[PDB]
RNA sequence: GCCAGCGAAGUGAGUUCAAUGGCUGAGGUGAGGUACCCCGCAGGGGACCUCAUAACCCAAUUCAGACUACUCUCCUCCGCCCAUU
């Protein structure tokens, strides 16, 4: 079956490239609008661990990231809202009309929340992205960047 | 007359280390001499790490009085255990002397001119 | 083992040539003008009480060099400063007591490479094109970007120089005590003082300093003997070290003490009556050392009392790229040195002394 | 590549901490940091305000190199010898979250087996004084040196006796021996206003024990910054770091 | 999971036999340390309070096997001649003297060990020429071809 | 599924209160610089100096195969990003 659904593809072709990128701009309004209905809270300050407990466990797709810090310095300085998830790596699509796949190897993406700013290293946020809210996350190895 | 070129390179031809050292003294009691400096590095290296290894060759250069400088120098030897007898703080009465190393160079030239602050303003 | 590293080494490399100043493949000049950065300049000569004054006009005019504090990186590289400075002159910049092994550390080359040591933080911050330089094992610790400016100045509309403006401008500004200079090469002339204006520029002379020390006992030399001759003639590192020795203010003979202090004078030598001893310190131009070792040279054209006379020059122990491609590091000391040891028929002496990790220059 | 990284224990008046941050500013130092030495016979816990070096310092340390304002930690150093107490320090990861890096001192053998195998700590202090021998497990030490965890070694033998110089050279000379040098910074103690020598020396109190001729100093430099990362991905998150930008 | 030990046999030369009779572990332990700080520092000494500890000893034959570690030997060995001035109940003046130096392996040290008390037993019997000792020198070498 | 041992000499290292990769110099390879030599296609070849040659780990009867831990090192299939025609 899984080789009967590689036939044509579930990937992206050179034929979505040219879809005029304002068209991806509610996408943007999607996740802020859900981020809003998610924590539903933000004048006084309030428990940081909450805000890692639903960065860990809430699917990134679809979200605005940057490249901050990466091991190569052509990586760094791409911004854009991010499309794919794979193994270790994702897409992302950039401005006027180019997409860009950014591995998660060894890289830090900064977030820009409705009020907020997270740091995000992508080291070992990796493995089919669905085992992230499933179980096993656990505390071993740091990221020196 | 004589005119031509030849190229000649060493390896280690130093054989000697040369330490600047500035003196902090932390009681106002200044009694220092040239001579109970060179009996106080003597009795440091010996109960500190040795008396075979205190009677290293050094000698003492350029021993100044109000400014608290000198110059010690050890070929390449005991440079290490020159540094960590003069970091474990030998003591001479009771009043304890904190020992703080300017610089070290094998060349009295670059430790002469400036190599540690190379601007002061 | 422990004891093996109680007393391995520390690195030394000195090497030593013989030269003629009337020689077609002399690189003396080359060697001069393509190093670039310079802290101590001394000379030294037997036998002379009272300076001339042409030679006293160029020790009074060495300089002046100029400091600005906290100036960004992106004002080196608008087109209004290359076509000013760059391609008018010899324009001379490095960032002001920043460490090579820890912070990061800026330098301006004459023939237009800008060529930056940062560490891992802003290296990975400004997002630059470099190479690994620097390790630590297997951790890198230092990376060095080198930009071309002249070959962007060239096509100022191309990706290259807008990627570069963008990391400079608004991805991380970096800014710097900078050490600056520039050798006038251009008619049309336009000063320093008046283009930074907006930051708090301060002009600065180098300091000199003058000795006149009395009965100093100097080795004799032969021209034509690099290892020396024995009991005619000395070694040349022997009077390398004496003449560190003399210049630390350090002249005395045996003195059985207490405090005892052996040191043996390079024998056979001659006492000489006065000592002149010149030091110039701060940020000197290669210029000036070229004039300075022409009139050196010229100096033995009438009959005089000194056999053989001593320029010593010491540069900045903190400087990214020393003696044209070599990387100046710090393994708690080492620098890097020049000496020149001029005879009275224009044969001359090239040393070059190198501190612990550094390569050494033909 | 962040050198000038060193580990204090001191306070004891306003008047010493601010004559050995000027002193630390003076000859070498970067970033400070204090440990408070806690025991285990005590066993109290004051951590919201107890120093407040902000509301009295005066604005900057100015040094003689860069002029970087100086980042100062406020760290602690628990000793840990009844496997109860430790137990208490599993209590406090949930309770109190402050400190930013935690530094356990152990001394028993299966509380430092776990403290390497289970126990989710920063950096373990090992000093011996009067007579404290003890074996080292090679697999726990590989353990900690795969996961992050570098060794202190707080030294002050030199100021009060010879003895305690004698056993520290001696447990060093051990842990050069056993632990074969991967992960190991040492650090200084002040009681006096005066205990601190020169920056680059240290590189060589780290060479007589051992560990290179030219990674001591390039481990210390590299270890203590990822000291400071550890603990800093044991504060904010394991992975994320989520700050508060207000432009 | 192991560390490569080195040995040393010294044997003390002295008339006397009440500094035969003169021996033990803790004075012997605590000798051997006070001249190593004699001669070393901190260093040193402390060094051989980890690595250097008695392993054998003999009262009368006068045979000391000593420990010690793979980058201390050599102080070790270096420090064994400057073991000068052992102060006790009579006014005595005990010495050391190295035999051979063997590298770790019990084993064959104690092989070496019984050559050299072969050696020390055929030599002196020519020189002496008395029934008595040669009476009991006969015991042994009967007693050591039963083994 | 069950069913078969030999107490006597001494492993191209064979120790067991547990030895064996120690120092120096030139060549190998990855690189840089040249005021050296030979040959005449701008150049090519040899010569001189310096740096790097690490880590994983340690044998007790051997071998075969599988495993896990590697990166000075070599043969390929590749991906992304940057720059050029």
């Amino acid at each position: 079956l899984s080789a009967r659904q590689r036939r044509e593809l579930r990937l992206f072709d050179i034929k979505p490239e040219q879809q005029r990128y304002s068209l991806f701009l509610p996408l943007h309004e999607l996740w802020k609008q859900y981020i809003r209905d998610l924590c539903s809270g933000l004048k006084p300050d309030t428990q940081p661990q909450m805000i890692q407990a639903k960065l860990l466990k809430a699917d990134l797709h679809g979200a605005i990231i940057s490249v901050t810090k990466s091991k190569c310095p052509s990586y760094v300085g791409i911004t854009g809202i991010l499309l794919q998830e794979t193994k270790h790596i994702f897409k992302i699509i950039t401005k006027e009309d180019r997409l860009k796949v950014i591995p998660k190897l060894n890289c830090v993406f900064t977030v820009e929340t409705d009020g907020f700013i997270s740091y995000i290293y992508g080291s070992k946020f990796q493995l089919r992205s669905s085992e992230r809210s499933a179980k096993k996350f656990k505390a071993k190895g740091t990221i020196d960047l | 007359p004589a005119a031509t070129y030849e190229r000649v390179v060493y390896k280690n031809p130093s054989e000697y280390h040369y330490m600047k050292v500035c003196l902090e003294f932390q009681d106002c009691g200044v009694g220092l001499n040239a001579a109970q400096f060179k009996q106080l590095l003597i009795s440091a290296v010996k109960d500190l790490f040795g008396e075979v290894d205190a009677a290293l060759p050094l000698d003492i250069l350029t021993y100044e009085e109000k400014t608290l400088s000198a110059i010690l120098r050890i070929c390449s030897s005991g440079l290490v255990k020159l540094w960590s007898s003069l970091t474990l703080l030998g003591s001479y009465k009771g009043k304890k002397c904190a020992f703080r190393v300017i610089q070290v160079s094998p060349f009295l030239l670059a430790l002469s001119g400036n190599s540690r602050e190379l601007v002061l303003d | 083992a422990t004891l093996r590293r109680l007393r391995e080494a520390p690195r030394h490399l000195l090497v030593c040539e013989k030269s003629n100043f009337g020689n077609h493949k002399s690189r003396h000049r080359h060697l001069v003008q393509t190093h670039y950065y310079n802290y101590r300049v001394s000379f030294l000569i037997p036998e002379c009480g009272i300076l001339s004054e042409e030679l006293k006009n160029l020790v009074m005019n060495t300089g002046p060099y100029y400091f600005v504090k906290n100036l960004p990186l992106h004002e080196l590289i608008t087109p209004e400063f290359i076509s000013t400075f760059i391609k008018k002159g010899s324009c001379y910049a490095l960032t002001y007591n920043t460490h090579i092994d820890e912070d990061n550390t800026v330098a301006l080359l004459p023939n237009g490479k800008l060529i930056l040591s940062l560490d891992k933080d802003t290296y990975e911050e400004t997002g630059l094109q470099g190479h690994p330089s620097q390790f630590s094992g297997r951790k890198i610790m230092k990376f060095i970007v080198s930009i071309d400016l002249m070959e962007l100045s060239l096509n100022l509309d191309s990706k290259k120089y807008e990627r570069i403006s963008w990391s400079f401008k608004e991805k991380k500004p970096l800014k710097f005590d900078f050490l600056l200079a520039w050798h006038k090469t251009g008619s049309e002339e336009s000063t320093m003082m008046s283009y930074f204006s907006k930051y708090q520029i301060q002009e600065h002379q180098p300091k000199v300093a003058l000795s006149t020390l009395r009965d100093l006992q100097c080795p004799v030399l032969q021209s034509s003997e690099l290892e020396g001759t024995p009991e005619v003639s000395c070694r040349a590192l022997e009077l390398f070290d004496w003449l560190g020795a003399v210049f630390s203010n350090v002249d005395l003979n045996n003195e059985p003490n207490n405090f005892i202090s052996t040191y043996c004078c390079p024998e056979p030598s001659t006492v000489v009556a006065k000592a002149y001893l010149c030091t110039i310190t701060g940020f000197i131009l290669p210029e000036k050392i070229c004039l300075l070792l022409e009139h050196l040279c010229h100096y033995f054209d009438e009959p005089k009392l000194a056999p053989w006379v001593t320029l010593s020059v010491q540069g900045f122990a903190d400087s990214p790229v020393s003696w044209e491609k070599n990387e100046h590091g710090f393994r708690k000391g080492g620098e890097h040195l020049y000496n020149f040891v001029i005879f009275n028929n224009q044969d001359y002496w090239l040393q070059m002394a190198v501190g612990a990790n550094d390569h050494c220059p033909p | 590549a962040v050198f000038a990284d060193l580990d204090l224990r001191a306070g004891s008046d306003l008047k010493a901490l601010r004559g050995l941050v000027e002193t630390a500013a003076h000859l070498g130092y970067s970033v400070v940091a204090i440990n408070h030495i806690v025991d285990f016979k005590e066993k109290k816990q004051e951590i919201e305000k107890p120093v407040a070096v902000s509301e009295l310092f005066t604005t900057l340390p100015i040094v003689q190199g860069k002029s970087r304002p100086i980042k100062i930690l406020t760290r602690l150093t628990i000793i840990v010898s009844d496997p109860s107490h430790c137990n208490v320090l599993r209590a406090t990861s949930s309770r109190a979250r402050l400190y930013d890096v935690v530094a356990v001192f152990p001394k028993t053998e299966k509380l430092f087996h776990i403290a390497c195998t289970h126990l989710d700590v920063d950096l373990v202090c090992i000093t011996v004084t009067e007579k404290l021998p003890f074996y080292f497990k090679r697999p726990p030490i590989n353990v900690a040196i795969d996961r992050g965890l570098a060794f202190e070694l707080v030294y002050s033998p030199a100021i009060k006796d010879s003895t305690m110089r004698r056993y520290t050279i001696s447990s060093a000379l051990n842990l050069m021996q056993i632990c074969k040098g991967k992960n190991v910074i040492i650090s200084s103690a002040a009681e006096r206003p005066l205990e601190i020598r020169g920056p680059y020396d240290v590189a060589n109190l780290g060479l007589l024990f051992g560990l290179s001729e030219s990674d001591a100093k390039a481990a210390v430099s590299t270890n203590c910054r990822a000291a400071l990362l550890h603990g800093e991905t044991r504060k904010t998150a394991f992975g994320i770091i989520s700050t508060v930008k207000k432009p | 999971v192991r560390f490569k030990h080195r040995y040393l046999l010294c044997e003390l030369v002295s008339d006397d036999p009440r500094c035969r009779l003169s021996l033990d572990d803790r004075v012997l332990s605590s000798l051997v340390r006070d001249t190593i700080a004699r001669v070393h520092g901190t260093f040193g000494a402390a060094a051989c309070s980890i690595g250097f500890a008695v392993r054998y000893l003999n009262a009368y034959t006068g045979i000391v096997l000593l420990r010690c570690r793979k980058e201390f030997y050599q102080l070790v060995w270096s420090a064994l001649p400057f073991i000068t001035y052992l102060e006790n109940k009579g006014h005595r003046y005990p010495c050391f003297f190295n035999t051979l130096h063997v590298g770790g392996t019990i084993r064959t040290c104690q092989k070496f060990l019984i050559q050299y008390n072969r050696r020390q037993l055929l030599i002196l019997l020519q020189n002496c020429t008395d029934e008595g000792e040669r009476e009991a020198i006969q015991k042994s070498v009967t007693r050591s071809c039963l083994l």
